């Protein structure tokens, strides 16, 4: 069965990419824009933006390898390895023209290498709500005067003995609500039903493992990006971040200025990590305006 | 993010006051709201704070007398001050802390004078 | 039944202190020294040191409230609240003379307030392997270029919804081995049997909760200590830290110089967090020499 | 903490060498041991590292040829270098990383020359 409701005018489909069967939801007409979700979620986080973008663009929203309805990767979970799959998927649908890319959270980790390595293929770029993996992330505090930090999960998820799978198995719904709401300012939008849907998807045993394998590969992605970042990004770029509890604040744009020559940024007040759901109206407006200019 | 306190004034011992703080962003986007007071020449003290989940911290000498609360409908924070005493005279400030990934944001209102005489 | 084997010449006993029944192991003759264990452990971590100290001292090693065989506290788990119990326990056995104090890990958190508030009662002080709670702890990195950090548990354990109890319940033995060995340099000493003994003790439902309540109270202890530390410690003090994987390194002594007027420190190479067990011979020697001068 | 490398020398292409590093503290007290090489005027590169649990990282161009390992009995770390090529000429260093609560310690040996000609 489909894990999430598909909007009218969109199709749920699959494509084999380098031996890995990727799930995506596609609709609209025109130049291609690919939307890439992040941790704890699936293509469905984009379901409010997709019909609006589909008025002017062909829109494709894949499930990351191992998450949603996509098969796990065959190579590995580092950013360079996963970006191969996403690049080839986008190029199957836009072989003769560059495409636009919008990415959220670890979607950034899993697309940055193919952006920097195939710059001619990317017309415009939108990155929101996560650091590109580099040594800046080693400075985030573990514990705060406000209590539980927003980043202690980096170490928990990365632990090489699969501690996270071991402890969260059987408690997937409790943990996901904790994680999502503690990174949200607008907690109201995360209803019992929405959390149930996301929890069922990432509780699939291979998806729970895949979720944390992205973090187990994070230091490898850092090492990869230290080489890749010697070439700066030249296409027009926009960053978005939440300015409320749970967000990246000014860090998103400040980091991106070290990676991109042509970058504008926005911080959305009263919004946390989950921008498409917490602050859909202003976020959708910014993304559509940036891509439509 | 902008905060504006109101509700201060001059009262006699044993009376009550209600301070309120208006917040320009969604209140659940504020990790901690803390009421601070400052009397002339004294060290500032944290009177009452409330996390967005509702955990409270109170200055010992106001426990049982003061109560801090959040009103997510009106998007305000309140400090109910009962059994006021001369020791409570001070300027009262509201402080908003916003926990982010790399740092914690810090915002303040301009304050309101409370005088118990 | 007794959770841990009692050394010959020692007695396992209980004393009611402010309505809380505390378990301790006591032996020897002479001036009193109290040894205070930390997280994940009980009085038993001291069982190699206790017979050696008992040749010259009366030695008492309590279980922290809620841990081992001690009842949970009635007041709370902040350092100031717990120190009342430990101070009164020591004074029941040394009412007319100051006593010595050795504390490890959160034993430091739970004794610092009574040391600073009753300085005449403390002859000599040994603190090992944990920060005194203050704002310095807000700088420790969440994630490192070596992978999983040593401090991500601060936020995990402190989470106000009891996330840690919820995830670790039923997985107590797996988690404790992960935690202990990842903070150890000498992992060999943590045999299947020793880990089984510690796991059974802290897996008692009230002990698992008590374990994390100490961290849930950590920011309150920080606030308490910001006031208490305006008075510096005047008695002779020694700090010990591990210099191997898992240890505090130079931080222990460097922090203590802001708290104590008369302090010497040692860092034990190739030893991690669990000094009494990882490096018993050099640690015991240092403690006995310091207390015997 | 002190490290001393040994085992370098001059060999012809296709030959093998075994580098070894002596460590003055308990080897399981070292979070990561990494072999680095430095050729004149080139950027240093990380050849092979091994965590104390045994996770390895290898430079792509040495995969299948070089193998790093820990010997907790002898308290040494080894780099087995097979199918050596001229590109492998460099000074080879061992680097010990020690993860602590507040920082990571960093130690280095003096290095040993490997020449493939």
């Amino acid at each position: 069965a489909e894990e999430f409701p598909v909007p009218n005018g969109f199709e749920s489909a699959y494509r084999e990419v380098d031996g890995v069967k990727l799930h995506y939801v596609k609709g609209g007409q025109g130049p291609l824009v690919m939307l890439v979700h992040g941790f704890g979620q699936t293509w469905y986080e984009w379901h409010q933006l997709m019909p609006e973008l589909a008025k002017r663009f062909t829109v494709i929203a894949p499930d990351l390898p191992g998450l949603g309805q996509s098969e796990p990767p065959k190579t590995g979970y580092s950013g360079e390895q996963v970006a191969v799959y996403l690049h080839k998927l986008a190029r199957q649908f836009s072989p003769d023209r560059p495409f636009d890319l919008v990415a959220h959270d670890i979607g950034i980790w899993n697309t940055y290498p193919m952006v920097v390595k195939n710059q001619a293929d990317i017309a415009r770029l939108v990155y929101m709500e996560a650091p590109i993996p580099d040594a800046r992330i080693y400075r985030f505090p573990a514990f705060t005067a406000q209590g539980e930090s927003l980043v202690w999960h980096f170490s928990f998820f990365a632990a090489d003995d699969r501690l996270a799978e071991t402890l969260i198995a059987g408690k997937e719904r409790f943990f996901l609500e904790h994680f999502i709401k503690s990174h949200a300012s607008n907690t109201e939008v995360f209803s019992e039903r929405l959390l149930d849907l996301y929890a069922r998807s990432y509780a699939k045993p291979h998806s729970l493992n895949a979720s944390f394998e992205y973090y187990r590969a994070l230091n490898e992605s850092v090492r990869q990006n230290a080489e890749l970042a010697k070439t700066r990004l030249q296409m027009p770029t926009m960053t978005l971040a939440g300015g409320g509890h749970g967000g990246m604040g000014t860090f998103q744009l400040e980091q991106m200025k070290a990676y991109a020559e042509d970058v504008e940024g926005h911080v959305l007040p009263g919004c946390g990590h989950w921008l498409p759901e917490e602050c859909a109206a202003p976020m959708n407006r910014l993304v559509i305006d940036f891509l439509s200019r | 993010v902008k905060l504006q306190e109101s509700g201060g004034g001059l009262v006699q011992p044993g009376e009550s006051l209600t301070l309120s703080c208006a917040v320009s962003v969604r209140l659940s986007g504020i990790t901690t709201m803390g009421w601070y007071r400052q009397a002339p020449g004294k060290q500032r003290e944290m009177v009452a704070s409330i996390s967005r989940g509702g955990s409270t911290v109170y200055l010992d000498s106001v426990k049982g007398r003061f109560t801090v609360s959040r009103d997510n409908t009106k998007n305000t924070v309140k400090l109910q001050m009962n059994s006021l005493k001369p020791e409570d005279t001070a300027i009262y400030y509201c402080n908003a802390k916003i926990l982010l990934v790399a740092s914690t944001d810090d915002y303040w209102g301009q304050g309101t004078q409370v005088t118990v005489s």
